[PDB]
């Protein structure tokens, strides 16, 4: 037993003009997460269900 | 802050102390499958009723119709046998982390789950794994073998030659554990100092080791040799776990539905001699076609995983295979003598002392198909000597089970191929 593991990219732009009379700032994200703990019909070989 | 890592939460029971990894082995032990009474429904020893909602159940089973069973046929417990492996594996994983117990106690429960699941994997083995004696099983895949507690692995068969290799190890590191030589009545079911020698007298008997299966059958008959004598007796049963003859009272092998809904064919009972008092004592009276319902079992007192009589016989088998006709027709006639009368004792010893090694053998196969009758020991023994071929005539049809048919192997449950497709 374990935490869940969440690989995560983060692309990100920050845009700043005339004094900062207009700022941006755009990001954009991947988040693939695995090893999610959650109820998995196992095979019979080990105890349980 | 805080402290070690060490936090136990108080919601349920979790098994610390010696007195609750016994409580889990006991659970363990409970669920012991009773599926060597079912594999020998395959065998010529048992026959289903005729009436349906038992044919329903276990006439594929009796018919050898592993490729188009009955859609309600009854199943082999794969999931139940890998259950009390995966409580065998984990009172053995946890050695260290027993407290509040005698080293002697924690040794004892190590060395109890080691032989619990050396025999989970023999049973298993034996029925849904090729032959030992057979060639080209040694490296047949036949069965997973659950060596640990792991959740997130799938397991893959292994040949046969792994899974004896891994019996027989287990077998060893129990010898080097287990140290109650005798345990109470009501707990005879728990394995003692002579169930690891009858355990690796049946082992090697079923590989083809007749040294060390007589070595280990002399080793438990120089302890406990004492047999039910049914002369004087007349009604009392070796499979009674109150008997002296009883070793291990673990195993019911016939369910109460598995007995009940089998007969004994005339053709079985046939190989009894006329003065016989394992005739009467096993079953009950004929009926109108010579059936006779079976009293060895289908009830929880007649539990018996070994017993001397099997070991009588181990050792005449051991013997009468490496030229010692000698040593088998002494072991032999002297199970004959507690269960024949004097009358035919002599005829049978007479008989016994004039046949050469072949026909002895083949004496002594008569005589465990005799004594351990609706014991879980005919379609093992058939398997592992000859596999002779079978004829069975059923509701008016006939099925033929060829000599080393490929049916002798039980195929692995669909439940557990469903589960596990690569098995």
């Amino acid at each position: 037993l374990r935490w869940e593991k969440t690989q995560s990219v983060n692309v990100g732009l920050d845009f700043s003009v005339l004094n900062q009379a207009l700022n941006l700032s755009v990001d954009y994200y991947y988040r693939k997460g695995t090893d999610l703990i959650g109820k998995q019909m196992l095979p019979l070989e080990t105890g349980f269900v | 802050c805080d402290s070690y890592l060490d936090i136990r939460p108080v919601g349920s029971v979790i098994p610390q102390t010696a007195e609750e990894y016994r409580a889990l082995l006991a659970r363990a032990y409970l669920n012991v499958p009773n599926d060597r009474g079912l594999a020998c429904l395959r065998s010529d020893e048992m026959l289903v009723n005729d009436n349906e909602y038992d044919r329903n159940s276990y006439g594929d089973i009796e018919r050898w119709n592993d490729v188009s069973p009955f859609p309600g046929t009854s199943q082999f417990t794969w999931s139940n046998f890998y259950n009390v492996l995966f409580i065998a594996n984990q009172v053995i994983e946890s050695q260290k982390e027993i407290t509040e117990g005698t080293p002697e106690v924690v040794n004892q429960l190590v060395g109890e789950a080691h032989l619990l699941r050396a025999y989970l994997h023999f049973v298993l083995v034996n029925l849904h794994g090729q032959p030992y004696t057979k060639s080209g099983a040694l490296n047949s895949k036949s069965i997973p073998l659950k060596l640990d507690t792991d959740l997130e692995k799938t397991l893959g068969r292994n040949t046969v030659e792994e899974v004896y290799t891994s019996i027989l190890s287990d077998i060893e590191h129990a010898r080097e554990l287990i140290n109650k030589e005798k345990w109470e009545t009501v707990f005879s079911y728990r394995f003692n100092v002579l169930s690891v020698d009858a355990l690796q007298s049946r082992v090697s008997l079923y590989m083809g080791a007749w040294p060390k299966c007589l070595e280990s059958a002399e080793a438990v008959l120089a302890k406990k040799s004492v047999l039910v004598d049914m002369n004087e007796t007349p009604l009392a049963l070796p499979n009674h776990f109150e008997s002296v003859e009883s070793i291990t009272a673990l195993e019911q092998v016939m369910g109460s539905s598995v007995n009940n809904a089998v007969w004994v064919p005339a053709t079985f009972l046939a190989l009894y001699q006329e003065g016989d008092k394992r005739l009467a004592a096993y079953f009950a009276a004929p009926d109108e076609n010579g059936n006779r319902k079976s009293s060895k079992g289908g009830k929880r007192e007649f539990s018996c995983t070994f017993r001397v009589g099997e070991l009588y016989l181990n050792a005449a088998e051991a013997a009468a295979n490496m030229d010692k006709l000698p040593h088998a027709r002494m072991r032999l006639l002297e199970l004959m003598r507690k269960r024949y009368t004097p009358e035919a004792y002599a005829k049978k010893e007479n008989a016994v002392n004039v046949m050469d090694k072949n026909a002895l053998i083949s004496e002594i196969l008569n005589e465990r198909a005799r004594e351990l009758a609706f014991e879980g020991h005919r379609w093992f023994d058939l398997r592992r000597t000859t596999r002779p071929r079978m004829v069975k005539v059923l509701q008016g049809k006939t099925y033929i089970l060829e000599q080393d048919d490929p049916r002798y192997t039980i195929p692995i449950p669909r439940d557990a191929i469903a589960a596990n497709p690569g098995l």
